[PDB]
């Protein structure tokens, strides 16, 4: 209902928009953006379209045109680092999906993957689970896709949320679990994991 | 000053309910709705339900009428969120937020949610505590520095957290990952254990993973030897 882009990355001092589309955008005049740090509770910074609440810094304002709402951060500062989250109202309260913004503290790097393939012993005990560890990127969003042969796989995959490194790059685990038939029944399976326009895709065979 | 708190972490068995309260204080409790919201890891929040704190009257999302309850406490200034029939994918954290204007408005419940209480993780798992089964994950150097080569165990399926993982009883410590756990639809966690070592040991070194679940007084010494 509320489409909003699911990371969002800006360096200080400059200036982003963040966008957030759907029908309900047009109708009423209650889109609002809501700030969450990590472990904490969504804030309120932006009700009604583009009022401010006191005590929110002036750099955030809000506008819609269409069924396009927009949240705009000027003079980017490194606390502004956080999800923000839509909202509306279609014979509900809905929310779109939260956009993680990070504020560029140090080059954006890219990840480095490793790919196991199921244990022998786990295949022979009628279980199997590919293991993608992705580790050293920055910033802490990337997103994973696991491909059979060519064909996009969806069922069986379970990924973690970033986590910080002590390098202060973040590392995730995408795992998917997997029937010993469908395993060895294809060529080859892949763990392709996008990151900040860039992709990196590892590959493993069951003849390996 | 305008404070909500909600109470402690729940975990609940798949079937079971859960009640999650939310102390108000610092203002005119009577004055503002108390909505609902969770937040599922790694999803968006999802409104499940309002309650005018002077009337008691309810209000639910199409999804929950039936299996949800809130109610309203007003010598305690407490609202109460009751929710039945727990399925694993209601695990979340569930936050009440007071609803901006107030009962005077058509929308004033919809103007702005400010505060939000501090939120508590419901946890739905049909497990009890659990130990974990460990595999070998065999040396790759597909993905590794020059010389050397990646092994690992994969600790599958264990409830609850933590594990803990030391390889060669401790004497391995450079190069060692420990991932945190993913937690999955199964209400079971698994995480990986991998360290890089030099690919000319691994025909003349043991590697061993050190495992250790204590909920479940698990321990369990994996050998990872490498697929000639």
């Amino acid at each position: 209902e509320l489409t909003q882009p699911a990371s969002v990355s800006g360096s200080p001092g400059q200036s982003i928009t963040i966008s957030c589309t759907g029908s309900s955008i047009g109708s009423y005049d209650l889109v609002s953006w809501y700030q969450q740090y990590p472990g904490k509770a969504p804030k309120v910074i932006i009700f009604e379209v583009s009022k401010r609440p006191s005590g929110v810094s002036h750099r955030f304002s809000g506008s819609k045109s269409g069924n396009t709402a927009a949240l705009t951060i000027s003079g980017l500062q490194v606390e502004d680092e956080a999800i923000y989250h839509c909202y509306s109202y279609d014979d509900m309260i809905i929310f779109g999906g939260g956009t993680r913004l990070t504020v560029l503290r140090q080059p954006k790097a890219a990840p480095s993957v490793t790919l196991f393939p199921p244990s022998s012993e786990e295949l022979q005990a009628n279980k199997a689970t590919l293991v993608c560890l992705i580790s050293d990127f920055y910033p802490g969003a990337v997103t994973v896709a696991w491909k059979a042969d060519s064909s996009p796989v969806k069922a069986g995959v379970e990924t973690t949320t970033p986590s910080k490194q002590s390098n202060n790059k973040y590392a995730a685990s995408s795992y998917l679990s997997l029937t010993p038939e469908q395993w060895k029944s294809h060529r080859s399976y892949s763990c392709q994991v996008t990151h900040e326009g860039s992709t990196v895709e590892k590959t493993v065979a069951p003849t390996e | 000053q305008v404070q909500l708190l909600e109470s402690g972490a729940e975990v609940k068995k798949p079937g079971a309910s859960v009640r999650v309260s939310c102390e108000a204080s610092g203002y005119t409790f009577t004055k503002y709705f108390i909505h609902w919201v969770r937040q599922a890891p790694g999803h968006g929040l999802e409104w499940i339900g309002w309650i005018n704190t002077l009337t008691s009257g309810v209000n639910y999302a199409r999804n929950f009428q039936g299996r949800l309850t809130l109610t309203r406490d007003l010598s305690t200034e407490t609202v109460y969120m009751d929710l039945r029939n727990l399925k694993s994918d209601d695990t979340a954290v569930y936050y009440c937020a007071r609803g901006g204007r107030g009962y005077d408005e058509p929308w004033g419940a919809y103007t702005w949610l400010d505060p939000w209480g501090q939120g508590s993780l419901v946890t739905v798992s049909s497990a009890s505590t659990k130990g974990p089964s460990v595999f070998p994950l065999a040396p790759s150097s597909k993905s590794t520095s020059g010389g050397t080569a990646a092994l690992g165990c994969l600790v599958k399926d264990y409830f609850p957290e933590p594990v803990t993982v030391s390889w060669n009883s401790g004497a391995l410590t450079s190069g060692v990952h420990t991932f945190p756990a993913v937690l999955q639809s199964s209400g079971l966690y698994s995480l990986s254990s991998v360290v890089t070592v030099p690919s000319s040991s691994l025909g003349t070194q043991t590697y061993i993973c050190n495992v250790n679940h204590k909920p479940s007084n698990t321990k369990v010494d994996k050998r990872v030897e490498p697929k000639s």
